[PDB]
């Protein structure tokens, strides 16, 4: 009841988990965090500029944290606050920036409270080199440098003792400002004492007592964490060279095996290249992997002169030897381990980002609804005849004749094939007997090998030269690949829609559902059903949550831009369950709407069916006004919300030159005449609508005018692609 | 029934000799040295690898003489052999810590003597 | 905790292995037999360190195998209830903390964990910081524990750790 009967929507309440909403003071900070974190290694959102991208992130974050809007609503309904159609990733990038800003703010607040408590305890113990409470503000102020602040705060938390009751060389600040400045401005302890004088004032008599304290102070300081950071992770020529067993263990299948003598691949070959990062991450796991910068030999030479004494007369020579020994002790622990950990984290993040980008691109390119319709659009839709054969070798080949409404009409078998070694008439006689008693509209044949293509071509010739497409017409078999019809046939929808049919009938039903409705096949499955399709080989080494979020955001954007039928999810089993990837209505809102519409006989009469009947709330019914479409008001089966109905009706009445008489349903000359074709586009100018919306409506009608004009003229516009018939390489 | 909290152990292991972290570290490393030389051999098991890389994290010291030193300084007292390793690996910084972790030390020795044994172990720590 | 003991075992040697390689072959067989295995009696025998003797091989009547009893020193690991050991945190989850101890691992529920060590599932690294974020205990943090109960699962051991005792954390 909190997600179905909550005030905020489902998708915005799920996306703002760490950052529960956006306040006024945090909107600029979250937008700056999103604009600064969203483009570091790759040129992402550089389209919008830095100022335009930061204002788009701030406007989208404020709209989502004050109005209950979501990533789909902030891109379509919030096009002025966001990048106007610069990409599909702008909403996801803005939501990620807002979530990261919220998490960083919470972590910085907790860490500043901890640093303040520790500084107060240390100051109360110090007044009743010592502990100061001034690093807590420096750690709580650095919310953007999470890696630099997590390192200095732990090395500072251990450097003060970490006690919970309730003079050796240069200082840390001078050494940090000299090592990070490229010139060591401060030397070591310029005193007449030597390492024997410092080792007799601990209780060990060893000259290595001060080097451990110097390494612990150097490794646990933020100046070294900033000075070492971004110097090697921004550029590191990874020397890829195979090992003793790895040159034979990989065999050129991983990143270390593919190039045995090819080195000098920088951080762009790992981060921007997903296959090289995936091979360097996978080959290193079993046998070995080559990942090394080779740029420190000169990165470590220039820091050795800073913090050391320039003279050597047992005063400056002892201080310079102590500075060099402490720098060597602190570099191998803090700088060596920190540089290795940063290089490894950057390589893993770059490989995961390349795999996630490949998976998101494949899901966006394959998720477009491209069905083959009658004439490329008697009866609605087309009679999809899903031909999913088994072998083409005298076994039963299924051929399921589904209709265009998302349902199978009939099915037949074909146990005669070209079994018999010489039977040329058997397969054609079976095709004529099956095609003569059934009225198809399209041919969806699969393929498995050369014999499957030969059987499909022979059946297509016997159907085109005999008029077996419609019994008085040659119908061409579109011949799509057997990719989604094979996986949707063994699913829960294919098993619940037909339980007596064999795998051939299930495959034919999957092909006939996927050859005419990929959006109902994508929305009618779990997402578990979308992750069974591989999108890239480097996605397996990436984290699966990133690819799952990219696929879910792409499916939600495609469902919000393609339209959701309100009547198609009530009676037809193939068209139901489409209210899961809509803007503002996720799984819980859509499932409660389906239960209330099936249990009460509530039909989709208009866009205010969930606002009038008490099935939806105000925030989800406002954020879902651009995704819910019905079969019948006249602007209810479109992207027009309840607030845009008056402006759309005024634009439709002004473009036709009709009279104004409270035109909401009666004016058929301006609504039914304007929705059928372009009546008058020169009557409704964008400046007049933006001037009328700035004074009556409280919002600029510049970017919304084109969508309001298109929704009144073409209802239920699908954002899916056209029908792609596979041939040549896609057919193979 | 058996419980190290009260020094009660199976007789087959009460008669057995406990080993220190650095001790078994040196023994395992010696084996590994023999088990990677002498060509025409079988690699060590993963058990040997994980035991090595475990004890490597908890080596207070390394040379046999350090092991012999902490063993000799402990056996001169009247501690039980079970106390020999738990007290030689952890190196509790204060007698109060040792007596809180090990219940058998509570009342077993004067706090200053147990603290001296601890401090000696600390001085043996590399 | 690690141990070593004089174990004994007996191998049946097939007649093909007689002749000059014999006692060497018996050694190789023993190293093949009893290394890297755990026992319900002695716990986890890590390896043979040395062979105390090879006994006189009795020829089995009616079958050609010869039975050699062998006595041998082996390093062995047998945890007991009550022992307070160094361990490394391997996995931090809200269900409980998982940690490795030599060949074995332990698991420590939030029930065993002091109330102040709240879950950190929302940070990238799973941790149990305290509310002020001063004592940061995360994975791979060399954390002490006390074995409060032993269990053998088919020639393997799986104890259970706890964090109820004070000074069970960073050294």
């Amino acid at each position: 009841n909190e997600i179905r009967a909550t005030d905020l929507p489902e998708r915005f309440q799920l996306r703002s988990i760490p950052v529960k909403g956006a306040e006024d003071d945090e909107l600029e900070e979250e937008a700056d965090w999103i604009y600064r974190n969203a483009f570091a290694t790759p040129t992402i959102s550089l389209s919008r500029k830095g100022p335009s991208t930061i204002q788009k992130i701030k406007e989208a974050l404020g709209f989502m944290r004050n109005q209950h809007f979501e990533v789909p609503f902030i891109a379509f309904y919030r096009k002025e606050y966001v990048e106007p159609e610069l990409h599909i990733n702008d909403l996801w990038r803005v939501w990620q920036w807002d979530e990261k800003w919220t998490q960083l703010r919470i972590r910085k607040e907790n860490l500043t409270r901890l640093f303040e408590k520790m500084q107060a305890y240390q100051y109360e113990q110090i007044s009743a080199i010592r502990a100061l409470d001034t690093t807590d503000m420096e750690r709580l102020k650095d919310v953007q440098s999470m890696d630099e602040l997590k390192d200095v705060y732990n090395h500072f938390l251990l450097y003060y003792g970490r006690d919970i009751p309730k003079k050796f060389g240069l200082t840390p600040e001078q050494f940090g400002e000299n090592l990070r400045d490229s010139y060591q401005r401060h030397e070591t302890e310029q005193f007449p004492a030597e390492p024997l004088e410092l080792a007799k004032d601990t209780p060990e008599a060893v000259l290595e007592g001060a080097r451990y304290m110097v390494a612990l102070q150097i490794a646990r300081e933020p100046l070294v964490r900033q000075v070492l950071r971004q110097t090697f992770q921004e550029r590191a020529k990874l020397n890829i060279t195979p090992t003793k067993k790895g040159r034979k263990d990989v065999d050129e299948a991983h990143y270390a095996y593919s190039f045995k003598y090819l080195k000098n691949k920088p951080v762009k070959e790992l981060r921007d290249d997903q296959f090289l990062k995936i091979c360097l991450a996978e080959d290193e796991g079993l046998l070995t992997t080559d990942i090394s910068i080779d740029l420190k030999g000169t990165y470590f030479e220039e820091i050795k002169q800073f913090y050391y004494r320039d003279e050597f007369s047992h005063q400056v020579q002892e201080w310079n030897r102590q500075r060099t020994m402490a720098i060597e002790r602190a570099l191998q622990q803090f700088l060596y381990v920190q540089m290795a950990k940063e290089l490894k984290n950057k390589l893993l993040a770059e490989a995961k980002e390349y795999v996630i980008k490949a998976c998101s691109r494949k899901l966006y390119n394959w998720l477009r609804v491209a069905p083959y319709r009658p004439d490329q659009q008697q009866g609605k839709g087309i009679r999809v005849l899903g031909i999913a054969f088994s072998s083409a070798r005298d076994h039963p080949v299924f051929c399921a004749l589904v209709n265009g409404e998302g349902e199978v009409t009939d099915f037949l078998r074909l146990p005669h094939f070209t079994e018999e070694r010489e039977k040329k008439a058997q397969d054609i006689e079976t095709l004529k007997k099956f095609l003569l008693n059934k009225k198809p509209h399209v041919v969806t044949v699969a393929g498995e090998n050369r014999d499957a293509q030969m059987l499909i071509e022979d059946v297509k010739r016997i159907v085109h030269e005999l008029d077996q497409g419609q019994q008085l017409s040659s119908i061409g078999v579109e011949l799509v690949d057997n990719e989604l019809a094979i996986l949707y046939m063994n699913s829960k929808k294919s098993e619940a829609e037909f339980r007596d049919y064999p795998p051939v009938l299930r495959q034919a039903v999957s092909l006939a559902r996927r050859i005419q409705d990929p959006l109902i096949e994508f929305a009618q499955v779990c997402s578990e059903d979308i992750l069974c399709l591989k999108f890239h080989p480097l996605q397996e080494h990436v984290v699966k949550e990133e690819l799952l979020n990219a696929l879910y955001c792409e499916f939600i954007n495609r469902v919000n831009e393609v339209g959701v039928d309100v009547n198609r999810a009530i009676a037809h089993p193939y068209s139901q369950a489409l209210i899961q990837y809509v803007c503002g209505l996720g799984p819980r809102k859509g499932t409660h709407l389906l239960k209330i519409l099936k249990q009460n006989n509530t039909r989709l009469e208009s866009r205010t069916q969930l606002v009038t009947m008490c099935h939806m709330g105000p925030k989800v019914f406002m954020n879902c006004a651009g995704f819910l479409k019905i079969d019948t008001e006249v602007l209810d089966g479109s992207r027009v919300h309840p607030e845009t109905y008056e402006w759309a009706r005024k634009m439709a009445v002004d473009a036709l030159e009709y009279d104004e008489s409270a035109e909401d349903a009666n004016p058929a000359g301006a609504l039914e005449e304007i929705l059928e074709n372009p009546e008058r586009l020169k009557d409704l100018d964008l400046d007049a609508f933006a001037e009328e919306l700035e004074r009556q409506g409280y919002g600029d009608k510049h970017i919304t005018l084109y969508d309001i004009r298109a929704e009144l003229s073409c209802r239920y516009k699908d954002l899916r692609t056209a029908y792609r018939s596979p041939n040549t390489e896609e057919i193979f | 029934e058996e419980d190290a909290s009260q020094l009660i152990f199976p007789k087959e292991f009460e008669t057995a000799e406990t080993l220190l972290n650095s001790e078994v570290h040196m023994l395992l490393e010696h084996r590994k040295q023999q088990n990677e030389s002498a060509e025409d051999e079988q690699e060590l098991s993963e058990v040997f690898m994980k035991t090595l890389n475990y004890t490597a994290r908890f080596s207070r010291f390394k040379n046999r003489e350090t092991i012999a030193s902490v063993r000799s300084l402990l056996l001169q007292k009247k501690l039980h052999k079970f106390e020999l390793a738990c007290l030689a690996n952890l190196c509790p910084e204060t007698a109060e810590e040792s007596k809180a972790l090990i219940p058998s030390l509570e009342g077993r020795f004067e706090d200053e003597e147990l603290q001296q044994i601890l401090d000696d172990i600390q001085t043996k720590r590399s | 905790m690690f141990y070593h003991i004089s174990l004994e075992h007996e191998i049946l040697l097939h007649p093909r292995y007689f002749g000059p390689n014999l006692l060497n072959t018996v050694k190789q067989k023993l190293f093949t037999e009893v290394e890297g295995t755990c026992t319900g009696k002695y716990g986890f025998v890590i390896a043979v360190t040395t062979i105390d003797n090879i006994g006189a091989g009795v020829i089995q009547p009616g079958r050609g195998f010869v039975l050699y009893p062998v006595k041998y020193k082996a390093i062995v690991f047998r945890p007991f209830k009550g022992e307070v050991v160094d361990a490394v945190v391997t996995q931090v989850n809200k269900v409980g903390l998982f940690t490795e101890i030599g060949p074995m691992s332990c698991f420590i529920s939030r029930h065993s964990i002091p109330s102040e060590m709240e879950f950190d599932p929302n940070s990238n690294p799973p941790c149990y910081k305290t509310m002020d974020e001063d004592i940061v205990i995360q994975q791979d943090d060399e954390i002490r524990l006390k074995i409060v109960g032993t269990r053998v699962d088919k020639n393997d051991i799986f104890a259970i750790g706890s964090l109820m005792d004070d000074y069970l954390g960073l050294v």
